[PDB]
């Protein structure tokens, strides 16, 4: 009669390292490392992201003709540009602390487009038609939809003086520009004024901007500069506008929403009927494992990147059929 | 391993025990057939759950963390962003890789420990009524039916039962 | 997470 | 006859946890984590804080009315801001590199307080007395202790020169205003010249201010701002002032001496008379013990934060008295 | 454990033995009592120290640490500036949980060894002149008065002295 | 150490087993001398090996890391660069050291493993043909030529062909 | 007869730490370590490295005379700076974006030195030889090797507009320098008009100097200033210049090349004939250990720098020779 | 630090 | 790496 003393074995053929010995065979064993996405963009916990089709940010905040125009009022979890965005800044020129633009849009979570100075009743005396073949739709020459062209009329440029009041109760973007001729015979041709000056004023924004006229590399088959300036109008606040030439005046504003895990995200993958509470460039993750190896950019609720191609813990014992 | 039991002086595992990690195989008239031991499987099992739960317990929720931009004259600012996300990143596949090679090297010898103190209990049990065979089995001194062999696994043996028997065979 | 690699453990 | 081998118990109730188990009561341990403070603000070492009372950087710098005025000369070990900090520029504009300015008064041990350009004495033929009620001290109209509002004299704003050799033997922190008047008539009012100028320059500074004039929305009731600029004067060189309108003239500079181990932190509590080698926002710490949870923002010699409730270590056996 | 001593084979500790970490308790016409195993206890003593010692040594003295301040438009240095307290902060946070754990481990397993090799100390210099009657106490086969109990505490117990005596009893 | 073999029950090493880490020493008529034994000196050496080339892999290479350059109005940019350098510094001297302290403990209870394994293997071939004289030595009840002795060596010794003599010996 | 079971042991006096133990005496053990440098500056991957000898960056790409010129190409492996570099800027002003300048030049491999402006040759109507005693050689008083000093001619300074095409295949940086006289009077004997101004244009690049004249304390026995700029002109594209004064022309320019692994460091030691793959400022490393104690910057294929004075992992045993 | 657990530990 | 400390060792 007999009793031994023994230990589980199975045919399992799952391999885990160690320090003294690598590629061990074992009976049971957990994966720590998601490798697996669904190559899908998705909605993150129930909200769509802000697609931005054929332009960047520059393009949509300026109003590029070329971009499709979106719903008035959007709410997103996360914005996605295009790897190939053609269509941006069509006018050239500098658009000034775009960078800390960018991020400040990485914590919107809702924009609302109005119209802060309306086109026909804002700037009398002065043309607004002015348009450009840099910034062509359809063919035609055109113009940025959230800006606007004032030129002379009738052989003066007044100096105007408007203003605007927030009373959104949010933060409102404003965008304008400044334009740059290339010779003075040009300046005096649209804004009969040489000495020209823009003036934008709030309660805690103060800037001035002058033509600076010079002869120029053609960019887009243009010699002239337009810059590009924004700034952030605080509820309740007032903005100014001053000018007797060369302001690229603003036409439609944003009213924005500060949100939270939000970000900006370079992708190629499409939108689909799906939802995710991870998202990366390449496709969403499902999963509630500690790592993954799939891209270092994410939104949402993800396992920590790492570079390990295998993270498997043992469980069991060392599995031994003999 | 660490304490010579698996892939040691039991050389191999057993496809025939499919209820539990460690456990018996006995023969006697009554027949033969191998049955888990659950106080130590459930032990050990309890042991690494929570290992496992505390290895996913130290790895926070990663939130959102994406790229920034800058412009021509800020490379001296991306670069610094750059060495700030290369680094974090070596340093978090270096403590995951090393963490699980640590743990698993324990886990390994956990086990190990385990068998070898099942068998010294059940040899401490059986004394000299029974006599190592090698490879982990014992060969009684005495008939040890369905009963007998339960209160070996249940520990319960009774030494003084079998004694005299015992004696007898061993001479 | 829980272990189910047998089926009268506890959890 | 009998002899027993066995180990240690005791009445402990330490529990400390581990990779396989959790909640292990054992005999002995020890306790590496930090959690407990005295809730005061406390000398460093033997020196005690700079606390600015009711008063910012920018309100204690600029000299605003409102704040105590400190003695001639002080040093600290660390600079104690309030959370309610109501008094600071108290006459609307920006204040020009002022989170560098702060980055720099951070590594400074002690200043000393000196009348650089004395009131009736350096600028001849202008009007030192300019206040105004943005900056009020006890009702009246006032300004900033440190520096002089020059205005037209008679009439005129003659171009004004001056200048200081530092002979200090120390960095010497300098600041100044540029004014902008809402309007030319006021510009013309005040400093009867409609294109001025303001120049300072030392070795190593080289600015130019232009008066850039516009109506802008009221901030403390005022539609005019006033830009703060500052430069640090290096051991025996020279600043040198010029102008002929818009200039908010240094009064009072300083003096200021280079440590180590200062920062400034944002507290609630008291100053008391007590000693510490360890200073957090929430009060000082006294122990030796490798980690804190306490604070992540310290001075002195301090713990490692860590976010963990818990770090005790085994030091005795597990405890079992059955 | 996975020696398989404390909490093992020796079930409990011994509230009544005060003096130190590790010890015996013996029984004889004399009387009976407990006494520590100092040299045991001072090398326990001795490793754990420099073990605590160490975890202590290897933080460094945290100087001082402020925040700093960013103007409306400098929003991605803020934010890179945070990214930077955050992971460090979990990088320590993480190293400091994960080390204590690890340690307590093999605190605890080093403890138990600590017993087992007293255990099999005395086992080994006893030999046949006693019995294992489990529970880690050993019945001797000849009187042992306290000077015998104390050489086999210090390590110098002389078995051919009692063998005679011994073999006689074990019959 | 945790197994209590290494400066434990054999208080020290051989100066004279010069061709491995663990081994024999024998003594019969045709003579006595030191013979290591390679299974297990092979076994040990492939784990380091693969300890230390962890190690070393884990660590990756270092490329090219040089300081910057700040004007004087960008101290708090210069403090962030100093901070982050300073940071990963304090990480990777922390991981470093750690990493060397806890392997360097494992790598000397794997030693003393491996010495106790190897002398209960001996244990278990000999049983009761020789007698435990302390210090690891075993002392035959039976004369062991060359030819036995190296079959003790390389586990193959035959304990019935000895059991008669051996049994007479003890009798 | 007796058969005993053991373990090595040697004479070894090799010390490890361990956890519970520190300083154990063991057989065998590895050293991870790297502690030792060959106190050369040596070839990094059969590439030597660039030298500037007296100057800085700011010395030899502006061309400074006291430094020692360079082969019209160059290609390197990283860049050295000597700590006592006395030659750099020899007349006082602000060189803009300079440590920008410097993280561009450290992914630099090589460059050429060519004549983007011929000197008699590009600006007519204008003097060239304009010189001064900040900038001496041999005593003389000189002028940058890589810029012209353009003065007035024949008491005039006609305005004056050139322009260079890229047509290298690589990145063009073209440095060029704004000069302000201390009076009017000099400005009128340099330039002839007192309005002056500078304007350099690129496709990407835009930018206008105004001279600002202000008496200055003397640097370098200067009492001007001198302010440099510089801009990355891209393949195919076109910068041009347009000045009527003040402006301190380019006459040399550099084609750059990009490269890997490359950077600055400024070091003491001499360069040999030898090669390494791991270069430190105080000496080369030829090692395959993980870890090196030498220094914290690094050029190559180097090992992670620690603080540890010690890390030596055991391999061994327990020595115990007794 | 010093563990002082026992009095007749050396330190 | 290789630890050739003894002679017999394949590695
Ligand atoms: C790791 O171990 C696995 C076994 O678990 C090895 O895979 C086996 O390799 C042998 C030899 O080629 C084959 O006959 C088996 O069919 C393999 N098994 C499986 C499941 O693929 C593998 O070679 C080892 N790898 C390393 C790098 O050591
Ligand atoms: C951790 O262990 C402690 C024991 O060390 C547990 O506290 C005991 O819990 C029981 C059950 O409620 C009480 O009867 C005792 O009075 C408690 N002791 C003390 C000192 O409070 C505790 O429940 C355990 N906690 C966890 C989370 O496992
Ligand atoms: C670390 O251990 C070494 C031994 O490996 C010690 O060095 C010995 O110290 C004794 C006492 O002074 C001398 O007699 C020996 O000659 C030393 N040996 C060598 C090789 O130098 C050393 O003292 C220990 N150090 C610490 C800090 O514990
Ligand atoms: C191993 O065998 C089990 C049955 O015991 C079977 O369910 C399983 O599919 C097999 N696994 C693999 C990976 O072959
Ligand atoms: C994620 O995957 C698990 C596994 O099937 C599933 O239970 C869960 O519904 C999934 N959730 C989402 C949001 O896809
Ligand atoms: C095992 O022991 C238990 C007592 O805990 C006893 O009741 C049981 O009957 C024994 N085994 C069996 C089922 O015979
Ligand atoms: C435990 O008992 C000791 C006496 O042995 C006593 O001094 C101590 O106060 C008790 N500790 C607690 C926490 O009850
Ligand atoms: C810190 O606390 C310890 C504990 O009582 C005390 O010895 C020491 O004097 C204290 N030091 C200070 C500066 O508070
Ligand atoms: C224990 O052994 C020591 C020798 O080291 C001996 O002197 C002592 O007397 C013994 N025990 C006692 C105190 O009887
Ligand atoms: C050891 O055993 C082997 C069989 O594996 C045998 O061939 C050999 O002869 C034995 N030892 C010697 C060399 O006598
Ligand atoms: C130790 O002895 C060996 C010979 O066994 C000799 O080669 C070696 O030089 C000695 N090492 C030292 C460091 O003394
Ligand atoms: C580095 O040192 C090793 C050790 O002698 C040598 O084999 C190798 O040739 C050296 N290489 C260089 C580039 O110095």
């Amino acid at each position: 009669d007999t009793i031994c003393i023994g230990y589980h074995a199975n045919n399992s053929t799952d391999t885990v390292d160690t320090v003294l010995e690598k590629n061990v065979t074992v009976t049971h064993s957990v994966n720590l490392l998601e490798d697996s996405h669904n190559g899908k963009l998705c909605r993150l916990k129930g909200i769509a992201p802000l697609q931005l089709g054929k332009c960047n940010i520059a393009g949509w905040l300026l109003g590029n003709p070329e971009c499709d125009p979106l719903l008035p009022v959007r709410s997103w979890s996360y914005i996605v540009e295009t790897p190939n965005s053609e269509n941006g800044i069509c006018y050239p020129g500098d658009f000034i602390d775009y960078e800390e633009l960018r991020e400040q849009l990485s914590s919107v979570s809702s924009f609302e487009r109005f119209e802060i100075f309306p086109k026909e009743s804002s700037w009398p005396n002065h043309n607004t038609n002015g348009v450009t073949a840099a910034c062509s739709h359809e063919g035609k020459s055109s113009f940025y939809r959230n800006l606007l062209w004032l030129t002379e009329k009738e052989g003066s440029y007044p100096k105007l003086k408007n203003s605007y009041v927030n009373k959104k109760g949010k933060e409102v973007l404003v965008l304008w520009g400044i334009h740059h001729p290339p010779n003075s015979k040009e300046q005096q041709n649209l804004y009969q004024n040489e000495n020209a000056y823009v003036s934008v004023v709030t309660s805690n924004y103060n800037r001035r901007f002058t033509p600076e006229i010079a002869e120029r590399p053609k960019v887009r088959d243009q010699a002239g500069r337009m810059n590009y300036y924004w700034t952030l109008l605080k509820p309740g606040d007032t903005i100014i506008f001053e000018a007797n030439g060369n302001l690229i005046a603003p036409m439609y504003a944003f009213a924005l929403s500060r949100g939270f895990g939000s970000g900006i995200i370079t992708s190629n993958a499409s939108m689909h009927e799906c939802n995710t509470k991870c998202q990366t460039p390449l496709g969403a993750i499902n999963s509630s494992l500690p790592y993954q190896n799939i891209h270092p950019v994410t939104i949402g609720e993800c396992p920590k990147y790492v570079r390990s191609a295998k993270l498997r813990m043992v469980t069991g014992l060392r599995n031994i059929p003999s | 391993g660490l304490f010579g039991a698996i892939a040691g002086f039991i050389e191999g595992g057993w496809t025939g025990m499919i209820d539990g990690w460690y456990g018996y195989h006995h023969q006697n008239e009554q027949g033969s057939g191998y049955a888990a031991d659950q106080k130590s499987t459930q032990n050990a099992i309890n042991g690494i759950t929570n290992k496992v739960n505390t290895v996913i317990e130290k790895m926070n929720i990663q939130f959102t963390a994406v790229g920034k931009e800058f412009n021509k004259l800020e490379k001296r600012m991306e670069n610094l962003n750059k060495k700030v996300d290369d680094g974090f990143l070596d340093i978090w596949t270096y403590n995951a890789e090393l963490l699980v090679l640590l743990e698993n090297e324990r886990t390994l010898d956990f086990h190990d420990s385990n068998v070898k103190n099942l068998y010294e209990k059940v040899k401490s049990q059986l004394k000299n009524n029974a006599k190592e065979i090698g490879n982990g089995c014992f060969e009684f001194y005495h008939k040890c039916d369905n009963e007998c062999m339960e209160s070996v696994r249940n520990g319960t043996y009774d030494y003084p039962k079998y004694s005299e028997e015992s004696k007898l065979n061993r001479e | 997470r829980a272990l189910e690699y047998f089926e009268w453990l506890s959890x």
